[PDB]
Protein backbone atom coordinates (compact mmCIF):
# COMPACT_ATOMS: atom_id res chain seq x y z
CA UNK A 1 0.00 0.00 0.00
CA UNK A 2 2.89 2.43 0.45
CA UNK A 3 5.24 1.57 -2.40
CA UNK A 4 7.49 -0.73 -0.35
CA UNK A 5 6.00 -4.06 0.72
CA UNK A 6 5.26 -4.41 4.42
CA UNK A 7 4.95 -7.34 6.79
CA UNK A 8 1.68 -8.27 8.48
CA UNK A 9 2.48 -8.24 12.19
CA UNK A 10 4.29 -6.27 14.93
CA UNK A 11 6.46 -4.24 12.54
CA UNK A 12 4.14 -3.66 9.60
CA UNK A 13 0.48 -2.98 9.05
CA UNK A 14 -0.66 -3.34 12.65
CA UNK A 15 2.35 -1.32 13.82
CA UNK A 16 1.61 1.15 11.01
CA UNK A 17 -1.08 3.81 11.03
CA UNK A 18 -4.34 3.22 12.89
CA UNK A 19 -5.99 4.39 16.06
CA UNK A 20 -3.59 4.29 18.99
CA UNK A 21 -5.87 1.99 20.98
CA UNK A 22 -5.87 -0.49 18.08
CA UNK A 23 -2.15 -1.03 18.66
CA UNK A 24 -2.69 -1.69 22.38
CA UNK A 25 -4.31 -5.16 22.18
CA UNK A 26 -1.81 -6.47 19.58
CA UNK A 27 1.97 -6.91 19.93
CA UNK A 28 2.21 -7.28 23.69
CA UNK A 29 5.01 -4.73 24.01
CA UNK A 30 2.79 -1.98 25.17
CA UNK A 31 5.10 0.00 27.47
CA UNK A 32 7.22 0.52 24.35
CA UNK A 33 4.22 1.57 22.24
CA UNK A 34 1.43 2.88 24.48
CA UNK A 35 3.83 5.20 26.30
CA UNK A 36 5.19 6.41 22.95
CA UNK A 37 1.82 7.96 22.03
CA UNK A 38 1.53 9.22 25.60
CA UNK A 39 3.26 12.38 24.31
CA UNK A 40 1.13 14.76 22.23
CA UNK A 41 -1.49 12.53 20.59
CA UNK A 42 -5.23 12.49 19.93
CA UNK A 43 -7.35 9.44 19.05
CA UNK A 44 -10.69 10.00 17.29
CA UNK A 45 -12.75 6.88 16.49
CA UNK A 46 -13.71 4.63 13.65
CA UNK A 47 -11.83 1.40 14.16
CA UNK A 48 -13.54 -1.87 14.85
CA UNK A 49 -11.72 -2.68 18.09
CA UNK A 50 -12.57 0.74 19.55
CA UNK A 51 -16.36 0.94 19.23
CA UNK A 52 -16.59 -2.54 20.77
CA UNK A 53 -14.32 -1.31 23.57
CA UNK A 54 -16.47 1.69 24.46
CA UNK A 55 -20.03 0.44 23.74
CA UNK A 56 -20.92 1.67 20.26
CA UNK A 57 -22.11 -0.09 17.10
CA UNK A 58 -19.16 -0.84 14.82
CA UNK A 59 -19.21 0.78 11.34
CA UNK A 60 -19.31 -2.44 9.31
CA UNK A 61 -22.46 -4.44 8.84
CA UNK A 62 -25.81 -3.07 9.91
CA UNK A 63 -24.53 -0.01 11.75
CA UNK A 64 -24.04 1.67 8.37
CA UNK A 65 -27.63 2.36 7.35
CA UNK A 66 -29.54 5.47 8.40
CA UNK A 67 -33.32 5.64 8.56
CA UNK A 68 -35.82 8.49 8.25
CA UNK A 69 -39.57 8.58 8.68
CA UNK A 70 -42.43 11.11 8.81
CA UNK A 71 -45.23 10.97 11.31
CA UNK A 72 -48.93 11.22 10.57
CA UNK A 73 -48.92 7.38 10.49
CA UNK A 74 -52.55 6.60 9.80
CA UNK A 75 -53.47 2.90 10.16
CA UNK A 76 -55.89 2.43 7.20
CA UNK B 1 -26.07 27.28 25.28
CA UNK B 2 -29.78 26.48 25.44
CA UNK B 3 -30.43 24.23 22.43
CA UNK B 4 -28.49 24.80 19.24
CA UNK B 5 -28.86 28.57 18.77
CA UNK B 6 -30.77 31.61 19.99
CA UNK B 7 -31.83 33.71 17.01
CA UNK B 8 -34.44 36.30 18.01
CA UNK B 9 -35.55 38.08 21.18
CA UNK B 10 -37.90 40.97 21.93
CA UNK B 11 -38.88 43.02 24.95
CA UNK B 12 -42.36 42.70 26.44
CA UNK B 13 -44.04 44.99 28.96
CA UNK B 14 -46.34 43.76 31.73
CA UNK B 15 -49.54 44.79 29.93
CA UNK B 16 -48.45 42.92 26.77
CA UNK B 17 -47.46 39.69 28.57
CA UNK B 18 -50.83 39.51 30.34
CA UNK B 19 -52.49 38.36 27.11
CA UNK B 20 -49.90 35.61 26.59
CA UNK B 21 -50.80 34.14 29.99
CA UNK B 22 -54.56 34.26 29.46
CA UNK B 23 -54.38 32.76 25.96
CA UNK B 24 -52.19 30.02 27.46
CA UNK B 25 -54.82 29.78 30.21
CA UNK B 26 -57.42 29.27 27.46
CA UNK B 27 -55.82 25.82 27.09
CA UNK B 28 -57.06 23.56 29.86
CA UNK B 29 -60.00 23.15 28.54
CA UNK B 30 -58.24 19.82 27.97
CA UNK B 31 -60.21 17.99 30.64
CA UNK B 32 -58.21 14.75 30.85
CA UNK B 33 -56.30 15.95 33.95
CA UNK B 34 -58.43 19.21 33.77
CA UNK B 35 -54.98 20.94 33.50
CA UNK B 36 -54.67 23.29 36.49
CA UNK B 37 -51.76 25.60 35.73
CA UNK B 38 -48.89 25.29 38.19
CA UNK B 39 -48.48 27.51 41.23
CA UNK B 40 -45.72 29.92 40.22
CA UNK B 41 -47.45 30.47 36.88
CA UNK B 42 -50.62 31.56 38.70
CA UNK B 43 -48.59 33.85 40.98
CA UNK B 44 -47.11 35.65 37.96
CA UNK B 45 -50.62 35.90 36.50
CA UNK B 46 -51.74 37.97 39.50
CA UNK B 47 -48.95 40.48 38.97
CA UNK B 48 -50.27 40.96 35.42
CA UNK B 49 -53.91 41.23 36.53
CA UNK B 50 -53.43 44.12 38.97
CA UNK B 51 -50.85 46.27 37.15
CA UNK B 52 -52.64 46.29 33.77
CA UNK B 53 -52.74 50.05 33.15
CA UNK B 54 -52.97 50.19 29.32
CA UNK B 55 -54.44 48.32 26.40
CA UNK B 56 -52.35 45.40 25.07
CA UNK B 57 -52.43 46.65 21.48
CA UNK B 58 -51.80 50.34 22.20
CA UNK B 59 -48.67 49.44 24.19
CA UNK B 60 -47.26 47.66 21.12
CA UNK B 61 -47.96 50.73 18.96
CA UNK B 62 -46.31 53.08 21.46
CA UNK B 63 -43.08 51.03 21.60
CA UNK B 64 -42.57 51.53 17.87
CA UNK B 65 -43.29 55.25 18.25
CA UNK B 66 -40.86 55.96 21.11
CA UNK B 67 -37.85 54.51 19.27
CA UNK B 68 -38.16 56.99 16.41
CA UNK B 69 -38.36 60.05 18.66
CA UNK B 70 -34.79 59.90 20.01
CA UNK B 71 -31.78 58.00 18.73
CA UNK B 72 -30.43 57.17 22.20
CA UNK B 73 -33.71 55.45 23.18
CA UNK B 74 -33.71 51.84 22.02
CA UNK B 75 -36.51 49.28 22.41
CA UNK B 76 -35.29 48.24 25.88
CA UNK B 77 -35.41 51.79 27.29
CA UNK B 78 -38.76 52.49 25.60
CA UNK B 79 -40.43 49.45 27.17
CA UNK B 80 -39.40 50.73 30.62
CA UNK B 81 -41.19 54.06 30.06
CA UNK B 82 -44.54 52.37 29.32
CA UNK B 83 -44.60 50.58 32.68
CA UNK B 84 -43.67 53.60 34.81
CA UNK B 85 -45.69 56.33 32.96
CA UNK B 86 -43.44 59.27 33.93
CA UNK B 87 -44.96 62.68 34.64
CA UNK B 88 -41.97 64.95 35.32
CA UNK B 89 -38.18 65.06 35.67
CA UNK B 90 -38.25 63.04 38.93
CA UNK B 91 -38.89 59.74 37.12
CA UNK B 92 -36.38 60.66 34.41
CA UNK B 93 -33.71 60.85 37.13
CA UNK B 94 -34.43 57.51 38.80
CA UNK B 95 -34.54 55.41 35.61
CA UNK B 96 -31.47 57.10 34.07
CA UNK B 97 -29.39 57.31 37.25
CA UNK B 98 -27.10 54.49 36.06
CA UNK B 99 -27.07 55.28 32.33
CA UNK B 100 -24.53 56.73 29.91
CA UNK B 101 -26.65 59.83 29.20
CA UNK B 102 -28.62 62.08 31.53
CA UNK B 103 -31.36 63.99 29.66
CA UNK B 104 -31.84 67.74 29.50
CA UNK B 105 -35.18 69.25 30.66
CA UNK B 106 -35.91 70.02 27.00
CA UNK B 107 -35.41 66.44 25.80
CA UNK B 108 -37.18 64.92 28.81
CA UNK B 109 -40.24 67.10 28.21
CA UNK B 110 -40.46 65.88 24.58
CA UNK B 111 -40.93 62.32 25.85
CA UNK B 112 -43.86 63.49 28.01
CA UNK B 113 -45.53 65.24 25.04
CA UNK B 114 -45.96 61.93 23.20
CA UNK B 115 -47.34 60.22 26.34
CA UNK B 116 -49.66 63.15 27.03
CA UNK B 117 -52.22 61.16 25.08
CA UNK B 118 -53.50 57.67 26.07
CA UNK B 119 -53.63 58.64 29.77
CA UNK B 120 -56.43 57.31 32.00
CA UNK B 121 -56.75 60.70 33.79
CA UNK B 122 -58.40 59.10 36.84
CA UNK C 1 -34.81 0.10 -5.71
CA UNK C 2 -34.54 -3.32 -4.09
CA UNK C 3 -33.24 -3.41 -0.54
CA UNK C 4 -30.07 -5.22 0.35
CA UNK C 5 -29.76 -7.84 3.06
CA UNK C 6 -28.36 -5.40 5.60
CA UNK C 7 -31.15 -2.87 5.26
CA UNK C 8 -33.93 -5.48 5.33
CA UNK C 9 -32.63 -6.79 8.65
CA UNK C 10 -32.60 -3.33 10.22
CA UNK C 11 -36.07 -2.19 9.12
CA UNK C 12 -37.53 -5.33 10.72
CA UNK C 13 -35.43 -4.71 13.82
CA UNK C 14 -36.61 -1.15 14.34
CA UNK C 15 -40.26 -1.97 13.61
CA UNK C 16 -40.31 -4.90 16.02
CA UNK C 17 -39.18 -2.57 18.80
CA UNK C 18 -41.86 0.05 18.14
CA UNK C 19 -44.54 -2.66 18.02
CA UNK C 20 -43.66 -3.63 21.60
CA UNK C 21 -43.63 -0.04 22.97
CA UNK C 22 -47.11 0.93 21.82
CA UNK C 23 -47.34 1.87 18.09
CA UNK C 24 -50.75 0.40 17.12
CA UNK C 25 -50.61 -2.58 14.78
CA UNK C 26 -52.23 -3.01 11.37
CA UNK C 27 -54.30 -6.09 10.48
CA UNK C 28 -51.92 -8.67 11.92
CA UNK C 29 -53.91 -10.17 14.82
CA UNK C 30 -54.41 -13.89 15.07
CA UNK C 31 -54.33 -15.56 18.40
CA UNK C 32 -50.74 -14.97 19.56
CA UNK C 33 -47.51 -14.09 17.80
CA UNK C 34 -44.15 -12.89 19.06
CA UNK C 35 -43.51 -9.16 18.21
CA UNK C 36 -40.70 -10.12 15.84
CA UNK C 37 -43.11 -12.26 13.80
CA UNK C 38 -45.52 -9.35 13.57
CA UNK C 39 -42.86 -7.33 11.78
CA UNK C 40 -42.29 -10.12 9.25
CA UNK C 41 -45.96 -10.23 8.26
CA UNK C 42 -46.24 -6.46 7.92
CA UNK C 43 -43.15 -6.51 5.72
CA UNK C 44 -44.66 -9.24 3.53
CA UNK C 45 -47.57 -7.09 2.37
CA UNK C 46 -45.21 -4.15 1.72
CA UNK C 47 -46.79 -1.66 4.11
CA UNK C 48 -43.66 -0.63 6.02
CA UNK C 49 -43.62 3.10 6.78
CA UNK C 50 -39.87 3.30 7.38
CA UNK C 51 -37.79 4.28 4.36
CA UNK C 52 -34.04 4.25 3.88
CA UNK C 53 -31.60 7.05 3.16
CA UNK C 54 -29.11 6.41 0.35
CA UNK C 55 -25.89 8.39 0.98
CA UNK C 56 -24.40 9.60 -2.29
CA UNK D 1 -39.73 42.72 32.56
CA UNK D 2 -40.59 39.83 30.27
CA UNK D 3 -39.12 38.75 26.94
CA UNK D 4 -40.33 36.60 24.03
CA UNK D 5 -37.94 34.07 22.48
CA UNK D 6 -37.76 31.95 19.33
CA UNK D 7 -35.52 28.93 19.94
CA UNK D 8 -34.95 25.66 18.09
CA UNK D 9 -34.41 22.41 20.01
CA UNK D 10 -34.42 18.67 19.33
CA UNK D 11 -37.70 16.99 20.25
CA UNK D 12 -38.08 13.36 21.37
CA UNK D 13 -41.52 11.93 20.54
CA UNK D 14 -42.16 8.61 22.31
CA UNK D 15 -43.86 5.80 20.37
CA UNK D 16 -46.82 5.80 22.75
CA UNK D 17 -48.42 8.90 21.18
CA UNK D 18 -46.86 7.96 17.82
CA UNK D 19 -50.20 8.28 15.97
CA UNK D 20 -50.96 11.96 16.62
CA UNK D 21 -50.41 15.05 14.50
CA UNK D 22 -46.72 16.10 14.53
CA UNK D 23 -47.30 19.70 15.65
CA UNK D 24 -49.04 19.38 19.01
CA UNK D 25 -47.40 16.03 19.83
CA UNK D 26 -43.98 17.66 19.66
CA UNK D 27 -45.49 20.53 21.66
CA UNK D 28 -46.56 18.29 24.55
CA UNK D 29 -43.04 16.84 24.93
CA UNK D 30 -41.02 20.07 24.92
CA UNK D 31 -43.50 21.87 27.19
CA UNK D 32 -42.93 19.45 30.07
CA UNK D 33 -39.15 19.98 30.12
CA UNK D 34 -38.42 23.72 30.55
CA UNK D 35 -41.38 25.28 32.37
CA UNK D 36 -40.62 26.76 35.77
CA UNK D 37 -36.84 26.24 35.66
CA UNK D 38 -34.39 29.03 36.48
CA UNK D 39 -31.17 28.84 34.48
CA UNK D 40 -28.09 30.75 35.58
CA UNK D 41 -27.46 31.99 32.03
CA UNK D 42 -30.86 33.37 30.97
CA UNK D 43 -33.55 33.02 33.64
CA UNK D 44 -37.08 31.79 34.37
CA UNK D 45 -38.64 29.96 31.42
CA UNK D 46 -42.38 30.40 31.96
CA UNK D 47 -44.38 28.64 29.23
CA UNK D 48 -44.27 27.40 25.64
CA UNK D 49 -46.60 29.30 23.31
CA UNK D 50 -46.80 27.34 20.05
CA UNK D 51 -44.90 25.25 17.49
CA UNK D 52 -44.43 26.77 14.02
CA UNK D 53 -42.53 24.25 11.87
CA UNK D 54 -41.07 20.78 12.31
CA UNK D 55 -38.48 18.67 10.50
CA UNK D 56 -38.36 14.96 9.69
CA UNK D 57 -37.70 11.97 11.93
CA UNK D 58 -34.40 10.13 12.42
CA UNK D 59 -34.21 6.70 14.08
CA UNK D 60 -31.34 5.91 16.45
CA UNK D 61 -30.05 2.39 17.34
CA UNK D 62 -31.35 1.31 20.73
CA UNK D 63 -34.33 3.41 21.78
CA UNK D 64 -37.03 3.23 19.10
CA UNK D 65 -38.41 6.72 19.57
CA UNK D 66 -37.91 9.51 17.02
CA UNK D 67 -36.01 12.79 16.87
CA UNK D 68 -37.17 16.06 15.31
CA UNK D 69 -35.95 19.65 15.01
CA UNK D 70 -38.78 22.02 15.87
CA UNK D 71 -39.37 25.77 16.12
CA UNK D 72 -41.21 27.19 19.13
CA UNK D 73 -41.78 30.39 21.11
CA UNK D 74 -40.80 30.88 24.75
CA UNK D 75 -41.80 33.56 27.26
CA UNK D 76 -38.88 34.19 29.63
CA UNK D 77 -38.32 36.51 32.60
CA UNK D 78 -34.84 37.88 33.33
CA UNK D 79 -34.29 39.93 36.52
CA UNK D 80 -30.98 41.47 35.51
CA UNK D 81 -28.90 43.74 37.73
CA UNK D 82 -29.76 47.39 38.65
CA UNK D 83 -33.12 46.99 36.90
CA UNK D 84 -35.90 49.33 38.02
CA UNK D 85 -38.83 47.15 39.12
CA UNK D 86 -42.26 47.46 40.75
CA UNK D 87 -43.75 45.26 43.42
CA UNK D 88 -46.16 44.38 46.24
CA UNK D 89 -45.38 43.82 49.92
CA UNK D 90 -46.72 40.28 50.45
CA UNK D 91 -44.70 39.29 53.54
CA UNK D 92 -43.89 40.77 56.95
CA UNK D 93 -40.77 39.63 58.82
CA UNK D 94 -38.92 41.06 61.85
CA UNK D 95 -35.70 41.35 59.81
CA UNK D 96 -37.11 42.46 56.45
CA UNK D 97 -39.91 42.20 53.90
CA UNK D 98 -40.37 40.17 50.70
CA UNK D 99 -41.47 42.34 47.76
CA UNK D 100 -43.11 40.30 44.98
CA UNK D 101 -41.85 41.63 41.63
CA UNK D 102 -43.42 38.77 39.65
CA UNK D 103 -42.82 35.03 39.88
CA UNK D 104 -39.96 35.71 42.31
CA UNK D 105 -39.54 37.90 45.38
CA UNK D 106 -37.27 40.71 46.45
CA UNK D 107 -36.00 41.14 49.99
CA UNK D 108 -35.15 44.57 51.39
CA UNK D 109 -33.49 44.71 54.79
CA UNK D 110 -34.74 47.05 57.49
CA UNK D 111 -31.93 49.62 57.20
CA UNK D 112 -32.20 49.99 53.41
CA UNK D 113 -35.92 50.82 53.61
CA UNK D 114 -36.08 54.60 53.79
CA UNK D 115 -34.40 57.85 54.87
CA UNK D 116 -35.45 57.33 58.49
CA UNK D 117 -34.33 55.39 61.54
CA UNK D 118 -36.51 52.27 61.37
CA UNK D 119 -37.91 50.32 64.34
CA UNK D 120 -39.86 47.10 63.78
CA UNK D 121 -43.10 46.95 65.75
CA UNK D 122 -43.11 43.40 67.13
CA UNK D 123 -46.79 43.27 68.15
CA UNK D 124 -48.19 44.42 64.80
CA UNK D 125 -46.98 43.90 61.22
CA UNK D 126 -45.73 47.38 60.37
CA UNK D 127 -42.78 49.76 60.54
CA UNK D 128 -43.05 53.04 62.47
CA UNK D 129 -40.64 55.91 61.85
CA UNK D 130 -39.16 58.18 64.50
CA UNK D 131 -39.66 61.73 63.22
CA UNK D 132 -42.15 61.27 60.37
CA UNK D 133 -45.45 59.48 60.93
CA UNK D 134 -45.13 57.38 57.78
CA UNK D 135 -46.35 53.79 58.15
CA UNK D 136 -45.12 50.95 55.94
CA UNK D 137 -47.32 47.87 56.32
CA UNK D 138 -48.82 44.93 54.44
CA UNK D 139 -50.16 45.18 50.90
CA UNK D 140 -48.63 48.57 50.09
CA UNK D 141 -47.47 49.12 46.51
CA UNK D 142 -43.77 50.06 46.38
CA UNK D 143 -41.00 50.80 43.85
CA UNK D 144 -37.40 49.66 44.26
CA UNK D 145 -34.10 48.86 42.52
CA UNK D 146 -32.16 45.60 42.43
CA UNK D 147 -28.73 45.79 44.06
CA UNK D 148 -27.77 42.12 44.56
CA UNK D 149 -28.98 38.78 43.21
CA UNK D 150 -28.03 35.53 44.93
CA UNK D 151 -28.32 32.67 42.43
CA UNK D 152 -27.83 29.23 43.98
CA UNK D 153 -29.82 26.54 42.18
CA UNK D 154 -32.06 25.68 39.23
CA UNK D 155 -35.24 25.93 41.30
CA UNK D 156 -37.23 29.18 41.42
CA UNK D 157 -37.95 28.58 45.12
CA UNK D 158 -34.34 28.58 46.35
CA UNK D 159 -33.18 31.89 44.82
CA UNK D 160 -33.82 35.27 46.44
CA UNK D 161 -33.03 38.83 45.32
CA UNK D 162 -31.81 41.66 47.56
CA UNK D 163 -33.02 45.18 46.75
CA UNK D 164 -32.88 48.64 48.32
CA UNK D 165 -34.92 51.84 48.37
CA UNK D 166 -32.51 54.44 49.82
CA UNK D 167 -32.73 56.67 46.74
CA UNK D 168 -34.75 59.78 45.82
CA UNK D 169 -37.92 58.64 44.06
CA UNK D 170 -38.56 55.18 45.49
CA UNK D 171 -40.75 53.58 48.17
CA UNK D 172 -44.55 53.74 48.32
CA UNK D 173 -46.14 55.58 45.40
CA UNK D 174 -47.96 58.18 47.48
CA UNK D 175 -44.64 58.88 49.22
CA UNK D 176 -43.17 59.51 45.74
CA UNK D 177 -45.87 61.99 44.71
CA UNK D 178 -45.34 64.26 47.72
CA UNK D 179 -41.57 64.16 47.06
CA UNK D 180 -42.18 65.67 43.60
CA UNK D 181 -42.55 69.14 45.16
Amino acid sequence: LDGVIRPIGRHGIVGEKASVLARAAFEITTQHLFAAAERGEVDPLNGVVENVLIGQPVPVGTGIVKLAMSLPLRPK
Amino acid sequence: MIGRKKLEEHYITIAEAKELLERRHAEGLAENPEEPMFYEARVSLEHAERFAKLKPEQARELKEKLMGLFDWINERIAAKLVDILPEDYLDIRVIFAKEEYMPTPEEAEEIIKVIDEYRPLE
Amino acid sequence: FRYTRFEKARIIGARALQIAMGAPVLIDVPEGITPLQAALLEFEKGVIPITVIRPS
Amino acid sequence: MYKLLKVKDVVRIPPRMFTMDPKEAAKIVLRETYEGIYDRDEGVVLAILDVEEISEGVIVPGDGATYHEAIFNVLVWEPRNQEVVEGEVVEMMPYGAFIRIGPMDGLVHISQLMDDYVVFDEKNRQFIGKETNRVLKLGDYVRARIIGVSVKSRVIRENKINMTMRQPGLGKFEWIEKEKK
